[PDB]
């Protein structure tokens, strides 16, 4: 129950790995937004509004596993809605409706629990600029500041419909706007072309390192997003790219750490599974490359690990797998003591 | 007539030129005698395609019967201080301000075709006026004439006395007699 | 549980299925690991590791329900084959989505011994994609985060392996935006017109975000950390399974000329001949049925004009199309 | 005027000129005297088709009267330098280059239609200046003359004194006499 930001940081802290500026943010975002469900007395104190946050970083930065796991620290229902799937009315696609609906399904049809639930609104970058533009994002303005829930009854008349106010659920979005970079260069240094201009670092993930401090709202106009939309949000949350500096750290630190995962499979049949500082920032390379960042570790170790994971069991006496850098490349195979 | 050319991108349909959408591949086309104002094209085109991605490679054609050796220098000057590598793949005809161009490429990336005449000669240069203004003028046509044929020998790797030797008459190379001068590279035939 | 090694269990299966043995390799560990990890936890350090779902892609006549029949053969364990169509909103326009734990309990005998460790499997996923649709999905996503419901007796959901696989169309078409072009130059690497023609793009390499771009659910799309790939087929494996299963295609038509007392003779070298003709129609294993249904028509219309044909010599001439069934007729 | 032509596909219509709509079709034009910047254009047609479809054929009509050495080698050396096999039709006249490009299609893909005229004569050149200069070009003009003999040679069958022999001086072939010499393959009648 409300514990202090500092506490959450940490908890936080212990999977995502350099998000300090989001983290705070996100941190004290949530704790004030559940102190307003929790300061419901009457003294003249229920007017205060909630504030929403927007967070932008490049995909696979860390923005989702933010929200999941700061989900769990609250302990209530939580969930994720893709902003293309929703159109405006009048032509097919979701209705903005849905979203409630898909939201209170989590909730089990609880207006208490719908009422200090979060939603973390993904791909807004999307909704930019007749259709698909303009009036999703003009509908959604009303959603996310005050509406009532139009959710239709689940299994078993019209009147059924069940409602609930959107005036207390802190509606976090998430969105990896690409060309923000071009925009934030625009402020200062605009110079893209030319012998003394600020010529862009690389095409790899070290482009957008710090671009994202100095967002401001103007730009997320000049963006696309409507002006009454982007102060709907006065928060804007920024995340880092994930380079490799970033991946090394992220391959054995984290709790959930995939090489701790799958020591701990590995460790079932005895093998001790063994890694080299060099082996672990191959694989970082190899993902950065690839553009699958955080979601190519799995796959490219995978690919590394599963080749031996089927010989190990069929082998006995097996006491360690070291993997070695060339392993990770195409040029050796796992390392492994056949024999004690 | 330039004939138009449809992407036929997720994003959309958009027509762009036959250069154009070479253009978007990192390709430039250096065609006719060199100048001022085509020259400041390629310049433009080289320093775009910079900040769209500084480390992936631009592959610059060369056919041209010469021009302008201050024209020429805006290029060459351009090629090196960017950072990405410039290809140059010789079609047609190089001579003396092309084969400069040819020979500024990136090691190892400097290509020509099996029929491809590479010519070098010495800068062309006319002034009239009185004997001090000759004097003047002469100086300076004899100061570019020995950072052209050091250029030539930094990349090349010929001793300076060579290609001032080879300099002083036309000399036609073909593809392969340029490999073993070092102007270029490899000679590529067949994909 | 039989849980074997990985070894015994690539071994075991492919006694049954040829060609899918690469597939095989990553489902062998992955399930190996499910029940070993889970049934003696030991309350790992750390415990993060999420039910090892498996995901199944291949197209039609691919050996999904083979595959799928093959691994429930030999477990002991229930497996329960449902279907995603069948689904629909949960008891208000049709069918409810408890009725995949319904077929759990039917598999299982009613003991909750063997419903803790059922591997639920699901075919023909794809038809349920968004464009009931979505819905669906989310009230079948919800048993697939392991969400104790009974359908009536308790059913334990936990440690429910999913092996469930679709068909998915237009799955290579997502995954071919993914892949890049070649350029346009003297010195650049044109790979080809296409690059979704030569390999099955889609089980090659797969990331979730494909899978979310072909319109499904991304909660359901990035809840299997393991996913798989079906090759269609082989052109040797074609050769071998003309005769490997116990009601062969040719077997069975040799039957049915014995049930009127023909032999059905065939030559090997007429057998590499049929494998292109269904290498170029394109429609998998069962689609080689269509043509020597077709050759044999003419057969199927001459052993009966004609009593007494002994037998009957099929050369690689009649399935070129341009030799007639060579009667044997005699005495 | 160049007319429009409204392509009306699937997805939506489109306005394209008479050129780039057969230029779709993997048809490249080649009009008029060949000279850099109108070569630089085949050139830059050839590639595009390569990315578009490496395996699909290409067809090259050629109607012109001849023109630049160079300007033509470099289409010459595409043709064979990319994957796609590159037709040619003879749509009346080719003097010069055009008999050298007609010949240098992928074989069984040379075509005329029935009144074409195909002439090959040595290649003309023009200079002047010192005693020294002008054997430098001469050797040039007469090491051209050689390579473009072997051209015809490799394409033709011929050996090579009956190709010297012939480009002495101008000789018409008509469309039944060019298949006998080996400059092409069939000769398009009727549809
Ligand atoms: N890998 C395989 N090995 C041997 N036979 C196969 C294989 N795949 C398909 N077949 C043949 O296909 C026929 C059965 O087709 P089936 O109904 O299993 O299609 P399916 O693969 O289940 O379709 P889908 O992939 O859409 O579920 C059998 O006659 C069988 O011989
Ligand atoms: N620092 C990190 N530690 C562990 N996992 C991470 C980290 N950053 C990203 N991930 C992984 O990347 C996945 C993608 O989520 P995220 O990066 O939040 O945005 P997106 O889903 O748009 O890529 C998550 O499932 C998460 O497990
Ligand atoms: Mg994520
Ligand atoms: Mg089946």
């Amino acid at each position: 129950k409300l514990p202090a930001p500092k506490e959450i940081r940490t908890i936080l802290d212990q999977y995502v790995i350099g998000q300090e500026r989001a983290k705070k943010v996100l941190a004290v975002a949530v704790y004030n937004h559940y102190k307003r469900l929790n300061q419901r007395d009457k003294k003249d104190d229920i007017e205060l509004g909630k504030s929403n946050i927007l967070m932008i970083g490049p995909t696979g930065s860390g923005k989702t596993l933010l929200a999941e796991t700061l989900a769990r620290l609250l302990n209530v229902p939580f969930t994720i809605a893709d902003a293309t799937t929703l159109t405006e009315a009048g032509y097919v696609g979701e209705d903005v409706e849905n979203i409630i609906q898909k939201l209170l399904q989590k909730c089990d049809y609880d207006v208490e629990k719908a009422q200090m639930g979060i939603v973390y609104i993904d791909e807004i970058d999307k909704i930019s600029r007749d259709v698909s533009g303009e009036g999703v994002q003009q509908a959604l303005l009303k959603l996310i500041e005050g509406t009532v829930a139009s959710v239709p009854p689940q299994g078993g008349p019209q009147q059924e419909f069940l409602q609930v106010d959107t005036r207390n659920i802190l509606f976090i979005c998430g969105g990896a706007f690409a060309g923000l970079e071009r925009v934030i260069q625009n402020r200062s240094a605009r110079g893209g072309i030319g012998f003394n201009a600020e010529v862009r670092s690389q095409e790899m993930g070290k482009k957008v390192g710090e671009a994202f401090k100095e967002v401001e709202p103007e730009d997320l106009v000049k963006f696309g997003l409507i002006p009454e939309f982007v102060g709907r949000l006065p928060v804007i949350a920024t995340l880092d790219e994930l380079d490799e500096a970033a991946l090394m750290q992220i391959l054995t630190e984290p709790k959930n750490a995939l090489t701790k995962q799958y020591a701990k499979l590995f460790e079932m049949e005895g093998v001790d599974l063994e890694f080299r500082p060099d082996a672990l920032k191959a694989v970082a390379r190899k993902a950065l490359e690839r553009k699958t960042g955080a979601r190519g570790l799995r796959s490219i170790l995978e690919g590394i690990l599963l080749d031996t994971m089927y010989e190990i069991p069929s082998q006995q006496d097996v006491s360690k797998v070291v993997i070695d850098e060339s392993v990770i490349d195409g040029s050796s195979q796992p390392l492994m003591i056949y024999e004690n | 007539l330039v004939p138009m050319v449809v992407e036929q991108s997720a994003r959309g349909e958009r027509a762009y030129d036959i250069y154009s959408r070479l253009l978007k591949e990192r390709i430039i086309f250096l065609v006719g005698q060199v100048e001022d104002y085509m020259a400041n094209l390629v310049v433009a085109q080289l320093l775009f395609l910079e900040a769209e991605n500084p480390e992936k490679d631009i592959h610059l054609y060369i056919n041209s019967p010469g021009g302008s050796v201050t024209a020429g220098m805006s290029i060459y000057d351009t090629m090196q201080f960017i950072k990405p590598n410039v290809s140059t793949t010789c079609i047609g005809q190089a001579c003396s301000m092309g084969a400069l161009l040819l020979a500024g490429g990136a090691a190892g990336k400097r290509y020509c075709l099996p029929h491809s005449r590479m010519m070098i000669h010495q800068p062309l240069g006319g002034f009239q006026g009185q004997a001090s203004d000759i004097e003047i003028h002469a100086k300076e046509i004899l100061f570019i004439k020995e950072r052209l044929n050091q250029i030539l020998a930094h990349h090349t790797g010929q001793p300076l006395d060579v290609i001032a030797r080879d300099t002083d008459r036309d000399r036609f190379m073909s593809g392969d007699e340029a490999v073993k001068y070092g102007l270029i590279d490899k000679v590529m035939t067949q994909r």
